[PDB]
């Protein structure tokens, strides 16, 4: 709380000057009390008009009557990516994913004590916006390592680390990574006992002075979830069809497969309600590629060079599956995701987008760029709504059909 | 006049400098009237005279039409920081708050009012010419906001803000919105008190160097502002004077689209789909384009609305806010938002496609998002939605549909016409109904091709086709299955184009083809359609791929 670690862009980018999206009504007054009381215990100051940068700001309800408020610093993050990447880049520990049991621990008011750079302050600015355009928007700059910035995680380590060395040294199986303004705590406890470690920690943490959160993934489970050939005691030209078409779309991903004896099985133009029975030159290409369906793909390795790709498509009955990947038909990760007159599909997504975006830091400690199955304007509009995470996704919006559905089902 | 207002640092554009853009001599006419304003601006102390150490300078110019002084900073606008962007929308006056007074008031020298930095004042310098003779011209510089500056709008906004937040404190009875160089207060006091605290605000304004003209000068409703009469209890758009022309250049349909699509916002019923077609070519703006039939009359449906005139009313945040939607036939909607019931807020249209195939279901969906948009832009809430279709008609789409989406909560209503699904494929296919198996294929470069199909009943037929393309095939391929067959059918096909296009259930299309397909899917009351890879003998596609 007293020297500033400096910040540098990487040279010839200039700062953001990203649109604020209008807010309702009642999303504005929450944000002027929040801020009105930020300006208050110092951490952010109104600002001129020399400063034409700007970053846009929402407003969710984290868990909670209490309204809190949510800063896209996406721009901002990539256009300081040299700084908190590289220079005090944060390690991603590839074992977490291992752990039988991960906790998620909200640690970013820790960055509210630390001073921001004094010459990098401009490039925080934020708008409170105004309705129907009466106005001009409130304009303040943080003057503090701001929630939702890559460097103020980047700048803190060492405190963080240094807090974290007792605990650390106390009970060394526990794997601690942070992203942004969460800790993932992982341990192979039964799950009475990594409950209690994490009260440990949460406590070791709250008389070091930082407050925290006052939600547990067994990544014991992630596999990628393999296709699925429906065989049922009846079968007709109809079920061949949509059998053969499924396994041919699968020589993309494993071309060891083959169905001739599939495709000769109906040679004959038939009604497609007839209920062909089976062959033995047939059946041998269904269980013989059936169980390649049970082994892996081979050499799919996660280039850390590329960008994460996640694709979700809608299943219908509050279903909806994902896979992410970096090349076409090379795919790491694949899941299913579901719901519990409480749910509505821009939730569901919303949740599912959260979901795969938390694997995804577990995993790989960087999230995926989604291609969202929904409107634009929908979006843009409705997301903040069941949005609970302090971290946005890259997104883009697929308004391509798939027509696969089931084929990924 | 120049006033005791803290002033905004300014800098230059990072590794650049002042301008230095020289001037042509002028009119010893000119030349003098440039003194005349130049001196008369030092003794207020707007600028102030220099010794040539300043190595900037900035052209002058001079014109009338009391002679006026214009400056081409254009080359220092280049070379200055950039702002904090100004107000680029304008308030709908739709959502405008209802007050029992309104007072308009113009500020005057604005940004001569305000001073500016004076680190940067050097950078402003420029010079009047001595009608050549070889004689030093004027060095003078800027003490205050130059007009036309990048900087002038921007801060002198930040100014004027600051200036009014001590009196609104001490006032918050009142609202006062602001614009550029204006002013638009509005109370809901007494005319007696309002009047004495416009006054009394004046007053304030003056001690800060800002001028406001007297009661006896204040303008007086109507207020023609930013192409509205704003009344008192009422709102609409400004006179609108479509021409009749023998012939319609693109800069002509263009200027036409504009003044409809201004229309829109508060007469209803107007449509500017065919008209806009017109201007697809998007290419010069001088060519001349006939009219379509469509476009003629879409014109004079148009002239038809604008007839007599319609008003807008003002917002009342104590009451509900409501929007209703018609359909209109050619992928075009309207909708009215209204808290009373003869008494509408606004009105506008939506008739995007979003693509050459498209039903009616998406379509109204799609027009909702975009009057919620809206409505949270203008009134910082959503409206209750008042929509012509069933309950059961939207729900039984959005769990088919295979993008996501959210309907806000809405109520139905019978005003036909009504939204529904003109057809629905069959999930599982139909035993005893013939199954065809259509393909169709074409030749790129001959640009002729043939569909046709083959059934389980052993019928088969192959049409021929001139001028054509694979998937306009594809599609005729199904066209016929269609025609050939009873009003329960299985079609089997190898094209995903085919099938993607018809498993949207479009029910209107830019395609003729597809809107007779769409005919014919209409009457048959089962039909189940499949696909299967092509190339992959699956048994039967391969008899028909075959006779091609
Ligand atoms: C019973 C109603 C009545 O007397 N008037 C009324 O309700 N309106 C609409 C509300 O307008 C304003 C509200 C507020 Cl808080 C502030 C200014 C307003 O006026 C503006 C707004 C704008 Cl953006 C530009 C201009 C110009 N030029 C004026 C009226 C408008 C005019 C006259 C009377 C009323
Ligand atoms: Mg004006
Ligand atoms: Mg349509």
């Amino acid at each position: 709380p007293i020297e500033t670690v400096p910040v540098k862009l990487k040279p010839g980018m200039d700062g953001p000057k990203v649109k604020q999206w209008p807010l309702t009504e009642e999303k504005i007054k929450a944000l002027v009390e929040i801020c009105t009381e930020m300006e208050k215990e110092g951490k952010i100051s109104k600002i001129g008009p020399e400063n034409p940068y700007n970053t846009p700001v929402f407003a969710i309800k984290k868990k909670s009557t209490k309204w809190r408020k949510l800063v896209d610093f996406r721009e901002l993050n990539k256009r300081t990516q040299d700084f908190w990447e590289v220079q005090l880049g944060i390690p991603h520990p590839a074992g977490l994913k291992k752990k039988k049991s991960v906790t998620v621990l909200d640690v970013g008011d820790a960055y509210f004590s630390v001073p921001l750079d004094e010459d990098f302050r401009k490039y925080t600015a934020f708008t409170i916006p105004s309705i129907n355009n009466e106005t001009p928007g409130i304009r303040y700059q943080y003057n503090v390592l701001p929630q939702g910035w890559k460097g103020s995680p980047a700048i803190f380590q060492s405190s963080m680390t240094k807090i974290l060395e007792p605990f650390k040294k106390q009970n060394p199986d526990i794997v601690i990574y942070q992203y942004m303004d969460d800790l993932y705590v992982g341990s192979d406890l039964e799950i009475g006992q990594h409950r209690t470690k994490i009260e440990e920690l949460r406590q070791h943490l709250l008389r070091w002075g930082l407050t925290t959160p006052d939600y547990e993934l067994h990544p014991d489970k992630w596999t990628v979830q393999p296709i699925v050939l429906p065989e049922k005691d009846s079968w007709t030209v109809n079920d061949i069809q949509k059998l053969v078409g499924k396994l041919n779309w699968a020589s993309q991903i494993y071309p060891g497969i083959k169905v001739r004896q599939l495709s000769k099985l109906l040679r004959g133009t038939k009604a497609l309600t007839e209920v062909i029975p089976l062959t033995e030159e047939a059946e041998l290409e269904l269980a013989e590629n059936r169980e390649i369906l049970k082994e892996p793909v081979h050499g799919v390795y996660y280039d850390p060079s590329k960008d994460l790709i996640a694709e979700i498509q809608k299943q219908g009955q509050g279903q909806w599956t994902y896979q992410i990947y970096q090349e076409p038909f090379k795919n790491l990760k694949t899941g299913k995701y579901a719901r519990m007159a409480h749910t509505n599909d821009v939730k569901q997504l919303t949740e599912a987008v959260q979901k795969i975006t938390t694997e995804s830091i577990v995993i790989w400690g960087k999230t995926p760029k989604f291609k969202l199955p929904i409107q634009k304007e929908t979006w843009e509009t409705w997301w903040t709504e069941y949005w609970q995470a302090t971290w946005i996704p890259e997104w883009e919006f697929v308004n391509t059909p798939p027509l696969v559905k089931l084929w990924y089902q | 006049p120049i006033s005791p207002i803290e002033t905004v640092p300014v800098k230059l554009k990072p590794g650049m400098d002042g301008p230095k853009v020289k001037q042509w001599p002028l009119t010893e006419e000119k030349i003098k009237a440039l003194v005349e304003i130049c001196t008369e601006m030092e003794k207020e102390g707007k600028i102030s005279k220099i010794g040539p150490e300043n190595p900037y300078n900035t052209p002058v110019f001079a014109i009338k039409k009391k002679w006026r002084k214009l400056v081409d900073f254009r080359e220092l606008n280049k070379r200055t920081q950039d702002f904090w962007e100004v107000q680029l929308g304008i308030p709908h006056p739709a959502g405008l708050k209802k007050k029992k007074s309104v007072t308009v008031l113009d500020v005057g020298d604005a940004y001569f009012s305000v001073p500016l930095d004076e680190d940067f004042r050097k950078y402003t310098a420029f010079t009047i010419p001595s009608i050549n003779n070889e004689t030093p011209g004027i060095r003078y510089q800027y003490n205050v906001l130059p007009q036309g500056w990048k900087g002038s709008p921007a801060i002198f906004q930040s100014s004027m803000t600051k200036i009014l937040e001590p009196f609104a404190a001490q006032n918050p009875d009142i609202v006062i919105y602001q614009y550029m160089d204006d002013l638009y207060v509005g109370s809901d006091l007494e005319i007696g008190q309002h009047r004495t605290k416009i006054e009394e605000l004046r007053q304030h304004l003056l001690r800060w160097g800002l001028t406001t003209p007297d009661k006896k000068h204040q303008k007086e409703p109507p207020f023609l502002w930013m192409g509205y009469e704003l009344h008192p209890d009422k709102w609409t758009v400004q006179p609108i004077v479509l021409p009749e022309k023998d012939s319609w250049t693109v800069n002509d349909i263009q200027k036409l689209v504009g003044k409809l699509n201004w229309a829109s916002q508060i007469y209803p019923g107007i449509k500017v789909r065919q008209l806009s077609k017109l201007l697809r070519g998007t290419k010069a703006l001088t060519e001349v384009i006939p009219l379509t039939e469509e476009a003629e009359l879409e014109l004079a449906e148009n002239r038809e609305i604008l007839k007599e005139p319609v008003h807008g009313v003002y917002y009342d945040p104590s009451k509900d806010l409501i929007a209703e939607i018609q359909k209109q036939g050619q992928g075009q909607w309207t909708y009215q938002i209204y808290q009373e019931p003869f008494k509408n807020l606004k009105t506008g249209k939506y008739a995007r496609m979003r693509g050459a195939h498209t039903n009616d279901v998406k379509q109204l969906t799609e027009a909702v998002q975009k009057i919620t948009t809206e409505s949270i832009v203008i009134w910082g809430k959503t409206p209750k939605f008042k929509l012509p279709i069933q309950k059961e008609t939207w729900e039984t789409w959005w769990t088919e549909y295979w993008q996501a989406t959210w309907i806000p909560e809405w109520e139905f209503v019978n005003t036909p016409p009504l939204v529904k699904l003109w057809y629905q494929l069959e999930k599982e296919p139909i035993v005893g109904a013939e199954t065809f198996y259509v393909d169709g294929a074409a030749n790129r470069e001959t640009k002729l091709g043939k569909a046709g199909y083959v059934t389980n009943k052993g019928r088969q037929k192959v049409v021929p086709l001139t001028n054509t393309t694979n998937q306009k095939t594809e599609l005729q391929a199904i066209y016929l299955a269609l025609q050939d067959s009873g009003l329960e059918v299985n079609i089997v096909t190898d094209s995903q184009y085919a099938l993607g296009i018809i498993q949207a259930q479009p029910d209107k299309s830019e395609s003729e083809l597809v809107n007779q397909i769409i005919e014919q899917l209409i009457k048959k009351e089962k039909v189940y359609l499949a696909w299967v890879p092509a190339h992959k003998g699956i048994g039967g596609n391969e008899q028909v791929d075959k006779l091609v």
